[PDB]
Order: structure tokens, then sequence, then C-alpha cells
């Protein structure tokens, strides 16, 4: 019913028909009556493996047709979404053809290349998956390596067509998605069979001319020989399947009609068949590559060719270009044919690359057949040893890109050259400008992105999209990373709208990178350019300082964010330890010594600016490897520059051979808590001192805990290494301490309203509020959750005094506890994690044995619950909170490490319900659940306390029932469970508490 | 203390329990077997 008729269409799509009345017609039919229905078709063409061969026949018509002129613009349309809807559900291993056939179209990028890119990406997003994982995708078949090497051809050749042609701001803008899709889904350690380009130039078959001359003399007679026994192998195969030569014409004899031996075969026939290999080995001998003669001179050929096996590297490779021979006069023959027909394709007409596997399987059998008997008697060709390191994907992008950076200095040196001197807009070279602005850092952008994990792994860590990144590509990649730092640290002011694109081009560059092996026996130029870039940033920050007693849209925009990144990536990779060893560190105390000297100084700027250079201070000692705070201790550590330098060295280097005056400004530790306790005793806020909270105290939590381990109370392994005095001495009580002036700046800082830092005053509170002695509980947790809770019943009471008069001024009151209760909700939002952490930690603790104070700060909090729930008020307060200060990936955050209401039902309630049930007896499970009825039956707590008081019998026994006979049993089991709970007082206050809280619980879920 | 009991509490002889044994015996044909079939024809002319 449909595969003839747009084939039909196909053949009158000619030019002589393509203005025909009829033409016309059908191809309106087909848009609107057969096309649609094919849309409509698409969901269930899944899964048509058995009519494979038509199913891909009707996509290459479908795709001829949308080429198809004499066609409407909605037609036109109507086409493009059919071929389009139908590709989102056909499975590639039909669609490979279709690809391939796009591929080759779409280097025109103009014309009819515009929507075939765009099925391209949709279809590369589609199977993203399915071309980078070397594992097949999901019920999919795995991709070939002739597909990967396919999309590395059209990757290549679409940017070097897009560098080419003119910027064109459509063209560019809808290409640099395909692009990127091309570079993701391409996986960067897959290694092309060539690694070399066709660069040529219904695909044309160009023959090959070799007809017109000759085969030299030196090999004619082994040319007519090799005739003679491909002729006799023909008999050969023939006489293996036990048909022997056969001298009488009749079709029954499957072998040749004439077959006989030699002796008795005639020669009439034999320079007929002998033409086809002059012909062949003409194609050969037209190329570089010329068969030797170290023979002598030159029906069963007893020496069999065995194709099927390998053979050397080039010389196989020469075989494969010799059955390419053979498929380019094939598809130039049949092309004549083709041509003759005056419509449709042949499909074997595609170039010998991206064939069909049978006919690759058929002119490989034929080239390899005459490589063998080549072999056999002694014909190897006489006429680039790239390793598949450099053949790496990764490696040849990395080529370009070193390539396309040296043009950049060039533009960009141009750039200040016209900027300098007046205004001159017109550049013989802004396409490449241009070209670098919209493709270069979006491709790189994301295909480090997709990649990132792939170069950020080592030959010994093998992981990310490919195995691992080579080591010349790590100090390549590396070696980038400074480019870029020096491309945005020279020319700031230049493409401003592309520095944010640039900076994050930077970010990346930091991340996915290996410094470890840069270190160790790398590029000592890259590693002095590292060098160099340190030292170029820490003359920055000192002019930074000085300025503060264009540099200013680059050190604070670019630079910081820069560094600090790459600070934590050192960091969190423990590069430090390597490559902050040495002739790093000096430059991070000098940049330590600068910061906690601007921090002297209260200037507007650094007063803003703290803030971020607090966060680069805490990345860098998280990432850098010697003592600082620890002058004496520092000589032990081996990554210390004195233990590595004699003294003369230390004053070459300009080291004064002393930590202590080397960094005078930052005193000992020691001296730096004891002014931290100081301080918090004296009970000041931000506005104070910005300087602590901003520097010393990311300096103080950055330097325990991390240290801790290096410290003697963690175990060392090694007992000598231990036995001198260790590079930290600070223990679990230090880090207590440090967690105690935290929490006690913190009760300070609950009554402002300018306390808005305790988003980072709770993030690095996160690593310290770990190791918590038992004491800190009772000490400083129930004193300050008693004040805030004591804070909230007051709130809580205004909003009941304002609710229970209805004026306009009532309303304004109501909207100032809204105030009230925004800020004491910023407050509780900065306190819970601690609390989280704290009970998540202790919690098995309580459990083992349990702890009076464990359940009065259980009942508390579950008061500050109850009032949570009875406010609405507080809840959407808590809502806005929230969604203003962007505190609700700070609670996800939370509640993954340990709505945005889910904060204080998971503190509150559930990180301490465990201990409510603890300390209540399974006999008042029956009372829970008549209070928790009483309850749903709305009545108040205290009339449900009288309720209880009357229901002293309604509890009930062990001897009742065996199921709570077990759980009555582990109950006064407990060590630390007693009979002094069996008070009809007490049993009462526990039961009537605890039905609350599973009251408003469930009130909570559903209303 | 989040209500679920432990397993075969109230048992009072032990849980009796099976183990997967690897012997190889003869089992019939399953006429569901996804690869193989088997026919039973009987009862030709001149065929046993």
């Amino acid at each position: 019913g449909f595969l003839p008729d747009m084939r039909a269409a196909a053949s009158l799509d000619t030019a002589t028909f393509s203005t025909t009345e009829m033409a016309l017609a059908l191809n309106r039919y087909l848009c609107l009556a057969v096309l649609p229905l094919i849309t409509k078709c698409a969901p269930l063409f899944a899964g048509t493996e058995h009519r494979a061969i038509m199913v891909d026949s009707m996509l290459h018509t479908v795709y001829r047709l949308s080429r198809g002129r004499s066609l409407t613009k909605a037609q036109r349309d109507v086409i493009e979404d059919c071929l389009m809807a139908l590709c989102r559900y056909i499975r590639p291993s039909m669609l490979q053809h279709l690809l391939r056939r796009l591929v080759f179209d779409v280097p025109i990028l103009n014309e009819f290349a515009k929507m075939p890119l765009k099925l391209l990406t949709n279809h590369y997003e589609r199977c993203w998956k399915y071309y980078c994982l070397p594992t097949g995708w999901a019920n999919f078949g795995v991709t070939s390596e002739e597909e990967l090497h396919l999309t590395r051809k059209l990757f290549w050749g679409i940017f070097d067509s897009l560098a080419h042609k003119k910027y064109d701001q459509e063209l560019y803008r809808m290409a640099m998605p395909c692009l990127c899709a091309i570079a993701g889904a391409l996986p960067p350690d897959y290694v092309d069979a060539s690694y070399s380009s066709k660069a040529e130039k219904n695909f044309d078959p160009r023959p090959v001319e070799t007809l017109n001359v000759i085969i030299p003399e030196k090999l004619d007679s082994f040319i007519n020989k090799f005739a003679e026994y491909t002729h006799e192998k023909w008999a050969f195969d023939k006489i293996q399947n036990n048909w022997s030569y056969g001298e009488n014409v009749d079709e029954e004899l499957k072998t040749h009609p004439m077959l006989r031996p030699y002796k008795t075969f005639s020669e009439k026939d034999k320079e007929i068949y002998r033409w086809p290999i002059k012909e062949s080995l003409k194609a050969m001998i037209a190329w570089e590559w010329t068969i030797e003669k170290a023979r002598e001179g030159e029906y069963n050929p007893q020496p069999p060719d065995l194709s099927g096996v390998t053979l050397s590297r080039e010389l196989q490779a020469m075989a494969e270009q010799l059955a390419e021979n053979y498929h380019n006069t094939w598809g130039r023959k049949k092309k004549q044919e083709l041509e003759a027909k005056g419509g449709g394709t042949h499909p074997l007409l595609v170039p010998y690359d991206t064939l069909t596997a049978k006919e690759k399987a058929r002119d490989r059998e034929k080239a390899q057949e005459l490589l063998k008997f080549l072999q056999m008697n002694g014909y190897a060709v006489t006429r680039l040893d790239t390793s598949s390191i450099e053949k790496r994907f990764a490696f040849g992008f990395l080529q370009q890109l070193l390539r396309w950076m040296d043009i950049s200095q060039e533009f960009i040196a141009h750039l200040e050259a016209v900027v300098s001197s007046g205004r001159v807009e017109k550049s013989p070279h802004e396409q490449e400008i241009k070209f670098f602005a919209k493709i270069l850092l979006p491709l790189i952008n994301q295909y480090f992105t997709n990649h990132c994990l792939y170069f950020l792994s080592t030959p010994a860590k093998v992981l990310g999209s490919g195995g691992h990144a080579s080591n010349k590509e790590k100090e390549m990649i590396t070696s980038l990373f400074c480019k870029l730092a020096a491309l945005v640290r020279h020319r700031v002011s230049l493409f401003g709208t592309d520095a944010p694109a640039v900076v994050n081009c930077l970010h990346i560059l930091a991340r996915s990178l290996d410094a470890r092996t840069v270190m160790k026996s790398g590029p000592e130029i890259v590693k002095a350019g590292l060098r160099s870039f340190f030292e170029s940033a820490s003359e920055d920050i000192e002019k930074m300082v000085e300025n503060l007693r264009q540099n200013l849209t680059y050190t604070t925009v670019a630079l910081l964010p820069v560094l600090t990144t790459l600070f934590q990536h050192i960091a969190q990779h423990q590069f430090g330890d390597d490559v902050i060893l040495d002739d790093v560190q000096v430059s991070c105390y000098r940049t330590l010594c600068s910061i906690y000297s601007l921090g002297t100084t209260k200037n507007t700027y650094v007063e803003k600016l703290r803030p971020a250079l607090g966060e680069c201070l805490a990345r860098l000692a998280a990432a850098m490897p010697v003592a600082f705070l620890e002058p004496q201790l520092n000589e032990y550590n081996a990554c210390s520059v004195y233990t590595t330098k004699s003294p003369r060295e230390r004053a070459i280097l300009g080291l004064p051979n002393s930590v202590e005056e080397m960094c005078p400004d930052i005193p000992v530790l020691d001296r730096l808590m004891a002014d931290i306790g100081g301080l918090a005793e004296s009970g000041a806020r931000y506005t104070e001192m910005p300087h602590v909270i901003e520097i010393t105290l990311p300096m103080l939590c950055s330097y325990l805990p991390r240290w801790w381990e290096r410290g003697p109370e963690a175990p060392p392994p090694a007992l000598p290494a231990g036995a001198p005095p260790p590079c930290t001495a600070v223990t679990s009580d230090h880090l207590n301490s440090l967690l105690g002036n935290i929490l006690r700046i913190i009760v300070n800082n609950l009554g402002i309203d300018e306390a808005t830092w305790m988003k980072r005053l709770a993030v690095f509170a996160q690593p310290i509020v770990s190791r918590a002695r038992p004491e800190l509980l009772h000490s400083h947790f129930i004193p300050t959750i008693g004040r805030l809770r004591k804070r909230a019943g007051k709130v809580v009471a205004e909003e009941e005094q304002l609710r229970l008069e209805a004026k306009a001024e009532a309303e304004e009151g109501e909207l100032l506890v809204r105030d009230e209760f925004s800020v004491l909700c910023r407050d509780l939002y900065a306190l819970y994690p601690l609390l989280i952490r704290y009970v998540d930690n202790n919690r098995a603790h309580w459990l083992t044995e349990p702890n009076a104070n464990a359940e009065e700060l259980f009942r508390m909090v579950g008061e500050i619950f109850i009032y949570w729930s009875k406010s609405h008020n507080f809840k959407r307060e808590e809502q806005n909170f929230v969604v203003q200060n962007e505190i609700n990936n700070m609670s996800f955050l939370t509640a993954d490490s340990k709505s945005v209401q889910t904060s204080l039902i998971v503190a509150t309630l559930k990180k301490m319900l465990p201990i409510g049930l603890n300390m209540c007896a399974p006999t008042d499970q029956d009372l829970i659940m008549l209070a928790k009825t009483r309850y749903a039956l709305k009545d108040t707590d205290e009339e449900v306390r009288e309720f209880l008081q009357n229901n002293l019998h309604l509890q009930g026994k062990v001897e009742g029932s065996p199921s709570l006979r077990w759980q009555m049993a582990l109950y006064r089991g407990l060590p630390g469970r007693e009979e002094d709970a069996d008070d009809p007082e007490k049993i009462v206050r526990r039961v009537q508490e605890v039905s609350a809280v599973l009251y408003h619980l469930e009130q909570t879920e559903h209303p | 203390q989040e209500g679920f009991e432990p397993f075969a509490i109230n048992m009072q002889r032990p849980v009796t329990t099976w183990f997967s044994k690897s012997l190889p015996q003869f089992e019939p044909v399953p006429p569901e077997h996804p690869h193989y079939e088997v026919a039973r024809m009987d009862g030709t002319v001149d065929t046993p």
C-alpha cells in the first residue's frame, strides 16, 4: 500500500516530472494522508527487526522525499516531522545506513543539512549511552567500532566545515548542539581503525582509471598466473565441496561449465578471466604501494589463500584499500546503471567504508585472497607509527585544541593591538573570534563535563567514561589549564560577555585533572608555568591588599573562584600531600599572610569580600600539607620546606629559616583558640569582630579536624614514625573546645537579625560536630535549645494575642511577628543540623542505656514541634525564609549527609522517636491508642490527661497475651529500666506526651 | 521499637530448612520447555 507510493513519488521527483500535475497530486495525497498515518504509527514501529531491510528502505526513501523539491514548505515540514518522529522509535540497528547518508550529506552545512544535523543530535541524545558505554545499551546491541569511526569522521568534518564557513548566527547556534552531542557521544579512549582522514575531493564512487596504464612487465606474468590461480581456485573450492572440475556444458553442474585441467583448459577464456585480475593489480599499483618481486620467474591449486586471517598492519591496510578499489569500480558502474534508470538509488553504492558488512566481507575476501596468494610466493608491498595513545579521540582533540590556543593568542594579540590603537572592529580573522566564543568554550565545556571522570582517572585508578586518560593527555590538559589561566589573566577586559563561560571552563579544567602525575616526573615546563601562576596569584592578592588598604574585575570576579575551586579539588583528591609539598606552600604562606593582614583593615571592600577570601583560605588549608599554626612541630613534618632545604638553600629560596617569623601574622593555634574562647566569653557579634568568624573560624575549623588524624590521638600505624613529636598535637578535647566556641558564638548571635552568615556557620560546623563529647548535650544543647523554645513560646503567645483581636493594626502586628518567626526560623535552620548529627552519633548510646536528659530533650523538642504544628504562620514564614535564602538545598544536604518543612518533622520528632518510645512501657500502648482516639475526638491535653487518669485499669498485663509478653520481657530486661516508671502520674504524663506527639505526627501526614 | 516481629520466634523445635543439592538425576520432559519438544506418534502402518 505505501512503499510503492513514495517510491513512485521519488521516480516522478525527477526534473522532467518536477512540475507534473500528477506528481504534485501524489505529493499532496502523501503529505495529507499517508505521512500523518506514518506519524501516528511511529510508536508501533518498535521491535521490527524481522523487517529490517524494508524498514531501512522506507527510511532512505523518506529522506529522499524530504530532500525532494517541488514541495510546499508545509509539505517539507510534514516529511521532516514524520521522519524525526519515526526516528525517535527506530532502533539504530536499522538506522545506521540513514545515519551514514546524513553524515555524508551534512558537511555542506547549508540547504538540506540543517534538519539532518537536528535529527542526528536528537538521535545522539536518545542513544548517548549506546555510543559511549563499551557495554551494549540496555536491550540494544553494542555499537559498532565502524559506527564510532563514522562519528569521528563526522565530528572532524563538521568541525572543520564550521571553522571554514563564514560566521552565520543561525548556523552556529543550531550547529553547536549537534557538535556537542557528537563529542559527548563518542568515547575519548576510542581509537579508530585508521588514524587518518579520507579527505575526498547518493555517494559518487570515483573509479580507478588505471585500466589505461598496463601492468608492468616485471610482474605481468605473475598477474596472469594469479588470474589462472583464481579460475583454478574456483575448481578447488568446488572439489572441496565434492564437485570436481566438469568438462560438460550444462546447468546441473554447479562448477564452471568449461572447467578443465589447465593442460586441457583452453586459453581463449583464460584471457577473459585474466582481464579482471589485470584491472585489480593495475588498481593497486595505481597507489603508492607496489608488490615486490623477490620470487623467481613469474585443475586444483594446492596452496590455499587463507583470506580470513589477519596480517601485518600496513599490508592489511592496503588490502582493505584494494577492496575499496573493487568497491569504487563496482559503485561507478552501478552509478552509470542508476543514472540510466533515472530514479532511486543503490544502497550498495555507499563508500567502501560505511558499507554493509556482507559486501565488506566479499570485497575483503577477494582482496585478502589476492594478498595471501602474494604472500605464499613472496609479494609484499613497498611504498605513521602512531600509537593508540595518540590515536585516542581525546589526544586528537587536545592536539586540535593546542592549535586553536595558539590561534587564540594570535587573535587576542590582534584585538589588544586594535583596542590600544583606537578602535578597529573590522578584523580579517573575526571569524576565529566568533567561532571561539560560540562553539569552542561551550564545546570544550560539554566535552570535559561529560568526560570529567575520564580525564580525572589515572592508569592506576582506572575509571571514567574510558579506561583512563593517558599520562601525556593529563600533562597536556594541565598545560591547557595554565593556558586558559593566562588567557583570562591577560586581556581580561575583552570578551566580557564570554567571561562566565571562560571561568566555568577554567573551573572544569581545574577539575578532571591529575596533578600527582604532573608533579612526579612530569613536564618541567608545565610545572614551572603552574608555579609561576601561583606566584602571579600571590602578587595579585598583594596588589589587592595594597589597593584596598582590570584586576578589580579579574581577581575577585575570576581568580578567586578559580584558585578556590582548584584548592578544594586538590584537597578532595589529597593532591596537596604531593603537589603543594614543595615550591607551592611557600606561596601559600605568602597568600595566607596577606589575607590575615588584610583582615586587620576594616575597609568596606575587604568586609564585603572576606566571605570568599575565608572560603578560599579554608580550601587551601584543606589542600596544604604543612603546619602553619605549628611552627615548632612543623620541622618534624616531611612536607615542610626546612627538612628538604639546607639553611643556604632556604636563604636562596627566600625562606628565612624560621616558620614563626616566616608567618608572624598568625600566631600558634594555642594562642588562637585562647583568643577565640576569650572573644566568645566576652560575647560580641559579627559587626564587632567580622574578621574572626570569616577568617579564624575557617582557619581553626579547617586545621583541627583534618589534622586530628595527624595528631597523636589517631593511632599511628608506624610507631617509629610517631616516636618523634607528630606534626600535629591537638586532640578530641581541642576539637571539643572548637565546637564549644562555635556554639557559644551561635547562642550569642541568636538575637541579631543581621547574622546572615549562619549558612557557613553551620556548613563548617558540620565537619566539626562529629566527635562530640557526651557532656556537650547537657552543657550546651539543653540551654540553647531551651532558650530557643522559650523564645518560640513567647512569639506564639504574641501570635495568639494578635489572632484573638480582629483589627488592621492586629494584622500589622501579625506581619511583625511573621518577621520574627522568619528570623527565628533562620536560627532554627542554623541549629538543627548540629542536633541532627549529634543525635545520630549518640542515639546508639541512648538506645543502649536510656538517659533522662535525653528524654527531657525529647519532650522539649516535641514541644517545639507542637508549636510548629499549631502555628500556621510559622510554617509559611519557614516557607518564605527557605525560598528566599535558598536553604532548601542545605536542608536536602543535611538530610542526605547528617517539602522544605521536612527539617523540623525529621529533627524534632523522627530523630528522637525511638528515644520517645523507649521510655514508655509496652503495656502503656493501650493507653496510647485510647489517647490517640480521644485526640481524634478533638479534646484538649488536660482533658485527655484526666481521661488517662480515669483509664488506669485500661492498660494490659504481661500475662494477658504472649504477643506482648516478649515485649514486656525485653523492656524489663533493659538495664536502665526500673519499676519507678509504674507510678500512675509518670505513666499518664508519658502516655499523654507520646500520644500528643503521635497525634500531631499523623495530623501532619494526613490532616 | 519499629514493630517488626523476629521470625520463627514461637518455634519450639528448630526450623527445618532446605538446601540446593547438586547431584545429576534424570527428570521427565517438561512439555513447556522453551527449546525442546517431544512427540508421541504411534499406530502408523509399516512403522512401529
